[PDB]
RNA sequence: AGGGGAUCGAAGACGAUCAGAUACCGUCGUAGUCUUAACCAUAAACUAUGCCGAUUAGGGAUCGGACGGCGUUUAUUUUUGACCCGUUCGGCACCUUACGAUAAAUCAAAAUGUUUGGGCUCCUGGGGGAGUAUGGUCGCAAGGCUGAAACUUAAAGAAAUUG
């Protein structure tokens, strides 16, 4: 409720306003372990729960029931993530799920189909990912078409900021947890593809942690 | 599923091998599959050596040994407690057990 | 010599101590990645390390340490008994924390454990016996410096110093020379020519 | 970097591994930076002057980072006769 | 007759906080404990006193791991500055001659590095 | 038996690059192999290559500099008109902006973009991006 | 069967927000 | 169809066991088990993994051939042979590891596949009915190869987790 005490060195620097934006963290690829960092840089992040499914376990007296919740978040402007956590109580699981989702927020790369006229709307290349017998493929599309996909993966692409795309699915897509995790991996790899316009050499600079001095 | 990589047989590089007779139930099993134990023992048990020793006519005497090679089928091997069930990870360990050399 | 002068040569005195401490004796097993740091294999015996490359890599490792802003961000690790005392003395002379004995896994990953540290660099006596320290370093982006023998895993080991890594005298001497270089690049020793006033046997091990 | 009328539109420009040239992704833990100080004529370490290298997680796991640094360090005149091609 | 963690944990802290104030005698240690501790049971106090007097009996002959007190602690870092007058690495004073023993291909390394003037004795090594 | 020397060269290049190496060796060398490398070189995807000359067939040693994702070969060399050339770029090219499809025509082998300029068609032999 | 508390949650947004007649 | 027929032993006859015991256990015992001259063509005929070619990672053992080397052993003795150290070509296997692959167990191939094309042959399409009916063909016979339909059903099955 009241003001938080940073526990890691990165958290202290964020509280003092010594770093510009979250992309500075992304550039040096530093781990994030405190959910107050993300919402300090990215307000108006929407959250929306997918579904809850019970899970059983057999014991001598009877069967033990727990509840599993799936939650994904995004800002519709290039940031998205999801988290899954199970607990003995429905309400408790949802609260913990939102925290895990914030910790995993990642940026997306959005490009053009053909000619460029500002405000990129689609994926730069075609990318795909696999998570346990489910494969999802994304294809760039011309401006004007909407998102062509199942309701499950259309929501995730909506919150990532991607506007136009083509989709293809394989395997047992009825496993909702596996499908979302495969889509999340495909979008995450957009910045991992080396297009010719990125061939230019970059200058290496020291990380914020090394060149700043923290408080006691 | 395969329970063992070698099929519990130890036969790779050939097609057939002649069987043998089990030493307990007289069953037929391939020679490479049987459990083989080689044993060296004395003619008489350790309590009886003194009685033979002083009843001899050759001053000091050394009782001879006896050499046997017993070999069993697997069904009779683990009922006589020659070998016993191991865990999933402990199955893949073919080093002979370390015989006790101190005996408390 | 675009970025180092000629005053960094080993000199006859420093070498004289190295082969007197059996720092040029390796094991029979030879890793493929350690082939560059091999002079010759002994006839009917072990490999022999190249001391010239030992000095060259030792200076380079020292230059990385000085670049750290505050000395308290450097962490030095040892588990085997032969390296307990040398690590602690290294921590006292310079600025550094020392971890001797058990590592308490979760130190670099869990933020509620008692021994929680956030270092910028890790120095390890032996990669094989300190695998837990190296393994956790791969999770949170820390470069690793380690002392290595002829046979040693080199996963997640950016800088390697070829040394005996198992001798009683060899382990202590290398830690001593590394400490001397760190102070030399700073203003503490004030000169390359002047000798240090601490005796090499201080960085050794005692049975009781 | 992308453009529409000469202005950048990418959210950020990632860095590249020095040994292989692969793009170092975000959340790619296990990728490190190496900073080596610069010494002056009399042997002291100059403060604020250093040489920076970057290695990706993929090359570190293979165990090739030690040899990769030797090639780069010798190229920048930091070492003598320690790395070579057979 | 095994003492639980409450007895053992409480005995550990008493010894290190107040080492000299209590001794090998059980009767005296009984009166030491109740003054410097808050115990709600007489039987619990007796058991705590029984264990702590047992611990120091074995302390009298060599220290034991898991126990640290100021007199034991302060003595340790007094011993850790031990250093001889002649270095073990130094060999000019040692041996009947200053020069030491190496094998053949080590000397070739010295020639390659340029330190030919080092006085050494070379002995061949081969078994085959 | 060896039925496509071009496939062996392209496959060997792809394996070494995927593992992060810098140089490759190719055992058989042919005219089609060299003409394929030259197209890649002019776009910066590779560096220098050298042809050692044994008296049998020669070898090639190519120098890699990253920048290369995949280089494959189409084994049945289909016949492609000029009007249907846009079907292929939709199939086996990651994006419209970059990437090249290699053809063989009566005017020499060339990428799919230069063939449009010269208004020529032929047979398809491979691709790289 | 986690449908007991959806009437008055207001701490999360469901996929198909159940419209009431 | 002849020769041979020690030992084991389908069928068969008895003794026990059992509520029953045409079985497990015990004593006998025919065809068969072996060989010569002709038929049969099926096996969990198994690595449940077709054949040719290229590339991709570390390690120590072992069988066959060649090449290099310090010694020991030994002979009408040298060169050879036995043992020791290293390199290399071709084999039956094994240990570690995952950058990779798979639903998983696990795999140096089951890798180089949504970023999908090196060449070639055979086989499979929910579970039963059914490898059954019928026609043809091969065989002395037992049988082999080829091989349906009517009708019926919402689940059979694989790998792993807790009881
Ligand atoms: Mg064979
Ligand atoms: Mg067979
Ligand atoms: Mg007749
Ligand atoms: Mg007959
Ligand atoms: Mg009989
Ligand atoms: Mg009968
Ligand atoms: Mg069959
Ligand atoms: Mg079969
Ligand atoms: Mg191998
Ligand atoms: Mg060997
Ligand atoms: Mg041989
Ligand atoms: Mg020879
Ligand atoms: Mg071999
Ligand atoms: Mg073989
Ligand atoms: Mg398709
Ligand atoms: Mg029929
Ligand atoms: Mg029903
Ligand atoms: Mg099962
Ligand atoms: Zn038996």
């Amino acid at each position: 409720e009241k003001e938080w005490q940073p526990v890691t060195k990165l958290g202290r620097l964020v509280k003092a306003g010594k770093i510009k934006s979250m992309e500075e963290i992304y550039l040096h690829s530093l781990p994030i372990k405190e959910y107050q960092i993300v919402d300090y840089f990215l307000p108006k992040l929407k959250d929306e729960v997918m579904k809850i499914k019970p899970v059983q376990k057999q014991t001598r007296a009877g069967q033990r029931t727990r509840f599993k919740a799936i939650v994904l978040i995004g800002d519709s402007d290039g940031h998205v993530g999801l988290g899954i956590k199970t607990s003995k109580e429905v309400a408790t699981a949802i609260r913990a799920a939102i925290i895990i989702a914030k910790l995993s927020v990642i940026p997306v790369r959005r490009g053009y189909w053909g000619a460029n006229l500002g405000r990129p709307h689609s994926l730069p290349v075609k990318q795909s990912g696999k998570c346990g017998s489910v494969t999802v493929r994304l294809i760039p599309a011309p401006r004007g078409t909407s998102l062509v996909a199942s309701p499950a993966v259309k929501r995730l692409l909506q919150l990532a900021g991607i506007e136009d795309a083509y989709t293809s699915s394989s395997g047992s897509t009825k496993t909702l947890e596996n499908t979302l995790k495969a889509t999340f991996a495909a979008v995450a790899n957009t910045y991992g593809f080396l297009t010719p316009n990125l061939w230019k050499e970059t200058k290496l600079i020291r990380s914020p942690l090394e060149e700043y001095a923290d408080t006691l | 599923v395969k329970k063992r990589k070698n099929n519990g047989r130890n036969k790779k590089g050939r097609g057939h091998v002649k069987p043998i007779r089990c030493s307990n139930c007289a069953r037929c099993t391939p020679k490479d599959k049987a459990i083989k134990r080689f044993t060296i023992r004395n003619m008489v048990e350790s309590a009886a050596i003194r009685d033979i020793s002083d009843a001899s006519v050759f001053a000091e005497y050394t009782v001879p040994k006896m050499y046997l090679k017993l070999q069993y089928c697997v069904s009779c091997a683990i009922h006589g407690k020659i070998v016993r069930v191991r865990s999933r990870e402990g199955r893949r360990n073919r080093a002979p057990p370390p015989r006790v050399r101190y005996n408390k | 010599p675009a970025n180092l002068p000629s005053i960094f040569n080993p000199t006859s005195a420093d070498i004289e101590q190295l082969l007197a401490a059996q720092c040029h004796i390796g094991s029979k097993n030879l890793n493929v990645h350690m082939q560059p740091y091999v002079w010759k294999t002994r006839a009917d015996g072990v490999n022999i390390i190249n001391l010239g490359k030992t000095w060259e890599k030792l200076v380079l490792a020292a230059r990385i340490i000085v670049a750290i802003d505050n000395p308290s961000d450097v962490c030095v690790i040892s588990s085997r008994p032969f390296g307990q005392r040398a690590v602690l003395k290294f921590a006292a002379h310079t600025g550094a924390q020392a971890i001797a004995g058990r590592f308490t896994p979760g130190s670099f990953t869990n933020y509620i454990t008692r021994s929680f540290k956030e270092p910028r660099l890790i120095v390890v006596t032996d990669p094989r016996t300190d695998a837990q320290a190296i393994k956790e370093a791969s999770y949170v982006n820390i470069p690793v410096i380690a002392l290595c023998d002829t046979d040693s895993p080199l996963e997640y080991v950016d800088v390697a110093i070829p040394t005996n890594n198992k001798g009683r005298h060899s382990v202590g001497l290398i830690w001593w020379m590394l400490a001397r270089e760190v102070l030399r690049l700073r203003g503490t020793i004030y000169n390359r020519e002047t000798p240090w006033d601490v005796m090499p046997d201080l960085y050794f091990y005692r049975d009781p | 970097m992308e453009n529409d009328r000469g202005e950048i539109v990418d959210l950020y420009v990632p860095r590249k591994c020095s040994a292989t040239g692969r793009i170092i992704k975000a959340k790619d833990h296990g990728s490190c930076q190496i900073t080596i100080a610069k010494v002056d004529e009399n042997g002291r370490a100059i403060q604020g002057e250093n040489i920076i290298y970057a290695f990706s997680g993929f090359v570190r796991a293979m165990g090739e980072s030690d040899d990769a640094l030797n090639r780069l360090a010798q190229r920048d005149g930091l070492l003598k006769n320690v790395w070579s091609a057979q | 007759r095994v003492r639980t963690k409450t007895v053992k944990k409480s005995a550990k802290v008493i010894i290190e906080k107040y080492y000299p104030r209590l001794t090998l005698d059980f009767e005296t240690n009984k009166r030491v404990c109740d003054e410097i501790a808050v115990i709600s049971s007489k039987r619990l106090r007796n058991k705590i006193a029984g264990y702590t007097t047992h611990l120091m009996k074995r302390i009298q002959r060599g220290p034991v791991r898991g126990i640290s007190f100021k007199l034991q602690e302060e003595e340790r870092e007094r011993k850790d500055q031990y250093v001889p007058e002649v270095s073990a690495l130094d060999f000019h004073q040692n041996s009947e001659t200053g020069m030491l023993d190496i094998d053949q291909e080590t000397k070739d390394l010295l020639k390659h590095l340029g330190f030919d003037s080092i006085p050494v004795n070379v002995i061949p090594v081969t078994q085959s | 038996v060896r039925t496509s020397v071009l496939h062996d060269a392209l496959n060997s290049i792809n394996n070494a690059e995927k593992m992060g190496k810098r140089q490759v060796m190719i055992r058989p060398s042919s005219k089609v192999i060299v003409k394929f490398l030259q197209v890649m070189q002019r776009h910066g995807y590779i560096g220098e290559f050298e042809e050692v000359d044994n008296h049998r067939s020669g070898k090639i040693v190519v120098q890699l500099n990253g920048r290369l994702n995949k280089c494959g070969v189409i084994s049945p060399r289909y016949n492609v008109r000029l009007a249907e050339l846009e079907k292929w770029v939709t199939k086996l090219l990651p994006a419209r902006q970059f990437g090249y499809v290699i053809l063989t025509t009566s005017a020499g082998i060339m990428d799919h973009e230069e063939a449009r300029r010269k208004h020529v068609a032929g047979k398809i032999i491979g691709f790289f991006y | 069967e986690g449908e007991a508390e959806l009437k008055d949650e207001q701490a999360a947004e469901e996929i198909a927000q159940t419209e009431k007649k």
